[PDB]
Protein backbone atom coordinates (compact mmCIF):
# COMPACT_ATOMS: atom_id res chain seq x y z
CA UNK A 1 0.00 0.00 0.00
CA UNK A 2 2.04 2.86 -1.37
CA UNK A 3 2.27 6.08 0.70
CA UNK A 4 1.24 9.36 -0.86
CA UNK A 5 4.03 11.14 -2.70
CA UNK A 6 3.78 14.31 -0.52
CA UNK A 7 5.63 16.95 -2.50
CA UNK A 8 6.55 20.20 -0.89
CA UNK A 9 4.23 23.22 -1.44
CA UNK A 10 6.26 25.99 -3.04
CA UNK A 11 3.35 28.42 -3.54
CA UNK A 12 4.36 30.62 -0.65
CA UNK A 13 7.66 31.61 -2.27
CA UNK A 14 7.26 35.19 -3.46
CA UNK A 15 9.49 37.78 -5.01
CA UNK A 16 9.02 41.38 -3.95
CA UNK A 17 8.89 44.46 -6.14
CA UNK A 18 10.82 47.63 -5.46
CA UNK A 19 9.39 51.17 -5.50
CA UNK A 20 12.01 53.92 -5.72
CA UNK A 21 10.05 56.17 -8.11
CA UNK A 22 9.83 58.96 -5.48
CA UNK A 23 13.63 58.97 -5.24
CA UNK A 24 14.27 58.78 -9.00
CA UNK A 25 11.89 61.69 -9.63
CA UNK A 26 13.33 63.74 -6.79
CA UNK A 27 16.86 63.44 -8.20
CA UNK A 28 15.70 64.90 -11.50
CA UNK A 29 13.99 67.75 -9.61
CA UNK A 30 17.01 68.62 -7.45
CA UNK A 31 19.04 68.72 -10.71
CA UNK A 32 16.59 71.23 -12.23
CA UNK A 33 16.56 73.29 -9.02
CA UNK A 34 20.32 73.75 -9.14
CA UNK A 35 19.63 76.19 -12.01
CA UNK A 36 18.58 78.92 -9.57
CA UNK A 37 21.57 78.09 -7.39
CA UNK A 38 23.74 79.43 -10.24
CA UNK A 39 25.35 82.86 -9.86
CA UNK A 40 24.89 85.93 -12.01
CA UNK A 41 27.93 88.02 -11.02
CA UNK A 42 26.74 91.25 -12.75
CA UNK B 1 40.57 94.52 -10.95
CA UNK B 2 42.74 92.07 -8.98
CA UNK B 3 40.41 91.27 -6.06
CA UNK B 4 37.41 92.11 -8.29
CA UNK B 5 38.58 89.34 -10.64
CA UNK B 6 39.06 87.15 -7.53
CA UNK B 7 35.26 87.15 -7.22
CA UNK B 8 35.06 86.29 -10.97
CA UNK B 9 37.30 83.26 -10.38
CA UNK B 10 34.95 81.71 -7.83
CA UNK B 11 31.95 82.20 -10.16
CA UNK B 12 33.35 80.48 -13.28
CA UNK B 13 34.22 77.34 -11.27
CA UNK B 14 31.07 77.07 -9.14
CA UNK B 15 28.96 77.48 -12.30
CA UNK B 16 30.85 74.82 -14.28
CA UNK B 17 30.87 72.41 -11.32
CA UNK B 18 27.13 72.74 -10.76
CA UNK B 19 26.77 71.77 -14.43
CA UNK B 20 28.75 68.59 -13.68
CA UNK B 21 26.73 67.89 -10.55
CA UNK B 22 23.41 68.36 -12.32
CA UNK B 23 24.57 65.83 -14.90
CA UNK B 24 25.67 63.39 -12.20
CA UNK B 25 22.20 63.56 -10.60
CA UNK B 26 20.29 62.79 -13.78
CA UNK B 27 22.75 60.01 -14.62
CA UNK B 28 22.23 58.49 -11.15
CA UNK B 29 18.44 58.82 -11.60
CA UNK B 30 18.60 57.06 -14.97
CA UNK B 31 20.74 54.23 -13.54
CA UNK B 32 18.31 53.74 -10.63
CA UNK B 33 15.35 53.63 -13.04
CA UNK B 34 17.03 50.99 -15.20
CA UNK B 35 17.73 48.84 -12.04
CA UNK B 36 14.15 49.27 -10.77
CA UNK B 37 12.76 48.13 -14.12
CA UNK B 38 14.92 44.96 -14.31
CA UNK B 39 14.54 44.11 -10.63
CA UNK B 40 10.78 44.26 -11.02
CA UNK B 41 10.66 42.39 -14.29
CA UNK B 42 12.73 39.61 -12.80
CA UNK B 43 10.45 39.56 -9.71
CA UNK B 44 7.52 39.13 -12.00
CA UNK B 45 9.29 36.35 -13.86
CA UNK B 46 10.00 34.54 -10.64
CA UNK B 47 6.43 34.88 -9.42
CA UNK B 48 5.06 33.61 -12.75
CA UNK B 49 7.49 30.73 -12.55
CA UNK B 50 6.26 29.80 -9.05
CA UNK B 51 2.66 29.85 -10.25
CA UNK B 52 3.32 27.55 -13.11
CA UNK B 53 5.51 25.25 -11.05
CA UNK B 54 2.91 24.99 -8.32
CA UNK B 55 0.37 24.02 -10.96
CA UNK B 56 2.65 21.43 -12.43
CA UNK B 57 3.53 19.83 -9.11
CA UNK B 58 -0.13 19.55 -8.29
CA UNK B 59 -0.77 17.65 -11.44
CA UNK B 60 2.36 15.47 -11.05
CA UNK B 61 1.47 14.64 -7.45
CA UNK B 62 -2.05 13.68 -8.36
CA UNK B 63 -1.01 11.49 -11.30
CA UNK B 64 1.76 9.75 -9.30
CA UNK B 65 -0.61 8.95 -6.51
CA UNK B 66 -3.17 7.56 -8.93
CA UNK B 67 -0.54 5.43 -10.69
CA UNK B 68 0.73 4.09 -7.33
CA UNK B 69 -2.77 3.18 -6.23
CA UNK B 70 -3.52 1.50 -9.54
CA UNK B 71 -0.28 -0.43 -9.59
CA UNK B 72 -0.86 -1.53 -5.90
CA UNK B 73 -4.22 -2.99 -6.85
CA UNK B 74 -2.89 -4.70 -9.98
CA UNK B 75 -0.06 -6.29 -7.97
CA UNK B 76 -2.44 -7.34 -5.13
CA UNK B 77 -4.69 -9.25 -7.55
CA UNK C 1 28.97 97.70 -0.75
CA UNK C 2 29.02 96.73 -4.45
CA UNK C 3 31.96 94.27 -4.48
CA UNK C 4 31.31 93.53 -0.78
CA UNK C 5 27.82 92.35 -1.79
CA UNK C 6 29.49 90.43 -4.66
CA UNK C 7 30.95 88.16 -1.96
CA UNK C 8 27.44 87.91 -0.40
CA UNK C 9 26.05 86.73 -3.75
CA UNK C 10 28.37 83.73 -3.93
CA UNK C 11 27.50 82.72 -0.35
CA UNK C 12 23.69 82.64 -0.67
CA UNK C 13 23.91 80.34 -3.73
CA UNK C 14 26.63 77.96 -2.53
CA UNK C 15 24.73 77.53 0.76
CA UNK C 16 21.38 76.82 -0.92
CA UNK C 17 22.97 74.46 -3.47
CA UNK C 18 24.77 72.44 -0.79
CA UNK C 19 21.33 72.02 0.80
CA UNK C 20 20.10 70.54 -2.50
CA UNK C 21 23.16 68.32 -2.82
CA UNK C 22 22.86 67.01 0.73
CA UNK C 23 19.28 66.07 -0.05
CA UNK C 24 20.30 64.37 -3.29
CA UNK C 25 22.83 62.23 -1.40
CA UNK C 26 20.39 60.98 1.21
CA UNK C 27 17.79 60.33 -1.50
CA UNK C 28 20.35 58.29 -3.48
CA UNK C 29 21.28 56.40 -0.28
CA UNK C 30 17.63 55.60 0.41
CA UNK C 31 17.08 54.39 -3.17
CA UNK C 32 20.16 52.13 -2.98
CA UNK C 33 18.96 50.67 0.34
CA UNK C 34 15.53 49.87 -1.08
CA UNK C 35 17.19 48.11 -4.11
CA UNK C 36 19.58 46.16 -1.86
CA UNK C 37 16.68 44.94 0.27
CA UNK C 38 14.58 43.71 -2.70
CA UNK C 39 17.55 42.25 -4.58
CA UNK C 40 18.45 40.23 -1.51
CA UNK C 41 14.92 39.17 -0.71
CA UNK C 42 14.47 37.93 -4.25
CA UNK C 43 17.83 36.10 -4.05
CA UNK C 44 16.60 34.38 -0.96
CA UNK C 45 13.35 33.49 -2.66
CA UNK C 46 15.18 31.98 -5.57
CA UNK C 47 17.50 29.97 -3.34
CA UNK C 48 14.55 28.66 -1.29
CA UNK C 49 12.82 27.76 -4.53
CA UNK C 50 15.86 25.78 -5.72
CA UNK C 51 15.98 23.88 -2.43
CA UNK C 52 12.40 22.87 -2.60
CA UNK C 53 12.58 22.01 -6.28
CA UNK C 54 15.65 19.87 -5.78
CA UNK C 55 13.78 18.01 -3.05
CA UNK C 56 10.78 17.50 -5.23
CA UNK C 57 12.74 16.24 -8.22
CA UNK C 58 14.48 13.75 -6.01
CA UNK C 59 11.22 12.33 -4.89
CA UNK C 60 9.71 12.38 -8.41
CA UNK C 61 12.77 10.65 -9.86
CA UNK C 62 12.71 7.97 -7.24
CA UNK C 63 8.98 7.27 -7.60
CA UNK C 64 9.15 7.21 -11.42
CA UNK C 65 11.99 4.76 -11.37
CA UNK C 66 10.16 2.52 -8.93
CA UNK C 67 6.97 2.63 -11.02
CA UNK C 68 8.94 1.80 -14.21
CA UNK C 69 10.64 -1.14 -12.54
CA UNK C 70 7.35 -2.42 -11.15
CA UNK C 71 5.53 -2.05 -14.43
CA UNK C 72 8.46 -3.82 -16.28
CA UNK C 73 8.12 -6.81 -13.98
CA UNK C 74 4.33 -6.92 -14.25
CA UNK C 75 4.54 -6.83 -18.06
CA UNK C 76 7.32 -9.49 -18.14
CA UNK C 77 5.19 -11.97 -16.17
CA UNK D 1 42.68 91.89 4.45
CA UNK D 2 39.09 91.71 5.75
CA UNK D 3 37.17 91.48 2.45
CA UNK D 4 40.27 89.95 0.81
CA UNK D 5 40.03 87.12 3.37
CA UNK D 6 36.28 87.00 2.61
CA UNK D 7 37.25 85.64 -0.82
CA UNK D 8 39.60 83.16 0.94
CA UNK D 9 36.68 81.90 3.05
CA UNK D 10 34.61 80.90 0.03
CA UNK D 11 37.57 79.04 -1.51
CA UNK D 12 38.46 76.80 1.45
CA UNK D 13 34.85 75.56 1.71
CA UNK D 14 34.09 75.07 -2.00
CA UNK D 15 37.35 73.13 -2.36
CA UNK D 16 36.68 70.85 0.63
CA UNK D 17 33.05 70.29 -0.41
CA UNK D 18 34.00 69.33 -3.97
CA UNK D 19 36.28 66.74 -2.36
CA UNK D 20 33.24 65.34 -0.53
CA UNK D 21 31.13 65.41 -3.68
CA UNK D 22 33.77 63.66 -5.77
CA UNK D 23 33.85 60.92 -3.14
CA UNK D 24 30.06 60.65 -3.13
CA UNK D 25 30.05 60.15 -6.91
CA UNK D 26 32.58 57.33 -6.92
CA UNK D 27 30.80 55.70 -3.97
CA UNK D 28 27.48 55.88 -5.86
CA UNK D 29 29.20 54.44 -8.97
CA UNK D 30 30.64 51.55 -6.94
CA UNK D 31 27.24 50.80 -5.36
CA UNK D 32 25.55 50.78 -8.78
CA UNK D 33 28.21 48.42 -10.16
CA UNK D 34 27.75 45.99 -7.28
CA UNK D 35 23.91 46.01 -7.87
CA UNK D 36 24.33 45.52 -11.63
CA UNK D 37 26.61 42.53 -11.05
CA UNK D 38 24.22 40.77 -8.61
CA UNK D 39 21.09 41.63 -10.59
CA UNK D 40 22.66 40.08 -13.67
CA UNK D 41 24.04 37.05 -11.91
CA UNK D 42 20.64 36.33 -10.43
CA UNK D 43 19.03 36.81 -13.88
CA UNK D 44 21.40 34.26 -15.23
CA UNK D 45 20.61 31.90 -12.40
CA UNK D 46 16.92 32.21 -13.06
CA UNK D 47 17.33 31.63 -16.79
CA UNK D 48 19.50 28.56 -16.17
CA UNK D 49 16.90 27.31 -13.74
CA UNK D 50 14.13 27.69 -16.34
CA UNK D 51 16.19 25.76 -18.88
CA UNK D 52 16.77 22.88 -16.59
CA UNK D 53 13.20 22.85 -15.34
CA UNK D 54 11.82 22.87 -18.86
CA UNK D 55 14.02 19.89 -19.63
CA UNK D 56 12.89 18.05 -16.57
CA UNK D 57 9.19 18.64 -17.17
CA UNK D 58 9.56 17.35 -20.68
CA UNK D 59 11.00 14.14 -19.43
CA UNK D 60 8.46 13.82 -16.59
CA UNK D 61 5.56 14.46 -18.97
CA UNK D 62 6.78 11.89 -21.42
CA UNK D 63 7.37 9.21 -18.78
CA UNK D 64 3.99 9.83 -17.09
CA UNK D 65 2.17 9.54 -20.36
CA UNK D 66 3.98 6.32 -21.19
CA UNK D 67 3.21 4.85 -17.76
CA UNK D 68 -0.48 5.82 -18.08
CA UNK D 69 -0.74 4.22 -21.49
CA UNK D 70 0.99 1.07 -20.30
CA UNK D 71 -1.12 0.79 -17.18
CA UNK D 72 -4.34 1.38 -19.29
CA UNK D 73 -3.43 -1.55 -21.51
CA UNK D 74 -2.51 -3.82 -18.61
CA UNK D 75 -5.83 -3.04 -16.89
CA UNK D 76 -7.82 -3.52 -20.15
CA UNK D 77 -6.43 -7.04 -20.64
CA UNK E 1 -8.12 5.64 -21.62
CA UNK E 2 -6.06 8.09 -19.63
CA UNK E 3 -5.79 11.69 -20.91
CA UNK E 4 -2.39 13.19 -21.54
CA UNK E 5 -0.84 14.86 -18.51
CA UNK E 6 -0.53 18.29 -20.26
CA UNK E 7 1.91 20.21 -18.10
CA UNK E 8 2.32 23.90 -18.58
CA UNK E 9 5.23 25.14 -20.77
CA UNK E 10 7.41 27.41 -18.66
CA UNK E 11 10.12 27.97 -21.30
CA UNK E 12 8.93 31.44 -22.16
CA UNK E 13 9.69 32.79 -18.67
CA UNK E 14 12.80 34.94 -18.98
CA UNK E 15 14.77 37.17 -16.70
CA UNK E 16 16.24 40.33 -18.16
CA UNK E 17 19.72 41.73 -17.68
CA UNK E 18 20.46 45.33 -16.82
CA UNK E 19 23.01 47.57 -18.57
CA UNK E 20 23.96 50.69 -16.62
CA UNK E 21 27.69 50.61 -17.50
CA UNK E 22 27.43 53.95 -19.37
CA UNK E 23 26.06 55.57 -16.20
CA UNK E 24 28.55 53.95 -13.82
CA UNK E 25 31.47 55.04 -16.00
CA UNK E 26 30.11 58.54 -16.43
CA UNK E 27 29.87 59.04 -12.67
CA UNK E 28 33.56 58.24 -12.30
CA UNK E 29 34.35 60.71 -15.12
CA UNK E 30 32.30 63.58 -13.68
CA UNK E 31 34.16 62.96 -10.37
CA UNK E 32 37.53 63.29 -12.13
CA UNK E 33 36.35 66.40 -14.02
CA UNK E 34 35.53 68.20 -10.78
CA UNK E 35 39.32 68.55 -10.35
CA UNK E 36 39.42 71.42 -12.85
CA UNK E 37 36.37 72.95 -11.19
CA UNK E 38 38.60 73.56 -8.15
CA UNK E 39 39.81 77.10 -7.46
CA UNK E 40 43.36 78.39 -7.28
CA UNK E 41 42.90 81.70 -5.45
CA UNK E 42 46.45 83.01 -6.13
CA UNK F 1 13.88 -2.99 -19.07
CA UNK F 2 13.19 0.69 -18.61
CA UNK F 3 16.17 3.08 -18.31
CA UNK F 4 16.45 5.32 -15.29
CA UNK F 5 14.68 8.65 -15.67
CA UNK F 6 17.89 10.71 -15.07
CA UNK F 7 16.64 14.19 -14.30
CA UNK F 8 19.03 17.07 -14.27
CA UNK F 9 20.47 18.20 -10.89
CA UNK F 10 19.54 21.83 -10.36
CA UNK F 11 20.99 22.14 -6.83
CA UNK F 12 24.04 24.05 -7.97
CA UNK F 13 21.99 27.01 -9.20
CA UNK F 14 22.50 29.81 -6.68
CA UNK F 15 21.48 33.41 -6.42
CA UNK F 16 23.96 35.84 -4.93
CA UNK F 17 23.33 38.55 -2.36
CA UNK F 18 24.56 42.10 -2.68
CA UNK F 19 26.38 44.08 0.03
CA UNK F 20 26.45 47.84 -0.56
CA UNK F 21 25.89 48.85 3.09
CA UNK F 22 29.33 50.55 3.26
CA UNK F 23 28.34 52.75 0.32
CA UNK F 24 24.83 53.53 1.56
CA UNK F 25 26.17 54.55 4.97
CA UNK F 26 28.98 56.60 3.47
CA UNK F 27 26.54 58.64 1.38
CA UNK F 28 24.63 59.62 4.51
CA UNK F 29 27.93 60.61 6.18
CA UNK F 30 29.19 62.75 3.28
CA UNK F 31 25.77 64.50 3.39
CA UNK F 32 26.22 65.29 7.10
CA UNK F 33 29.82 66.43 6.52
CA UNK F 34 28.71 69.02 3.98
CA UNK F 35 27.41 71.00 6.99
CA UNK F 36 30.92 72.18 7.85
CA UNK F 37 31.54 72.95 4.19
CA UNK F 38 28.92 75.71 4.55
CA UNK F 39 30.10 79.33 4.74
CA UNK F 40 29.60 81.83 7.52
CA UNK F 41 30.32 85.13 5.74
CA UNK F 42 30.48 87.26 8.94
Amino acid sequence: TSPDVDLGDISGINASVVNIQKEIDRLNEVAKNLNESLIDLQ
Amino acid sequence: NVLYENQKQIANQFNKAISQIQESLTTTSTALGKLQDVVNQNAQALNTLVKQLSSNFGAISSVLNDILSRLDKVEAE
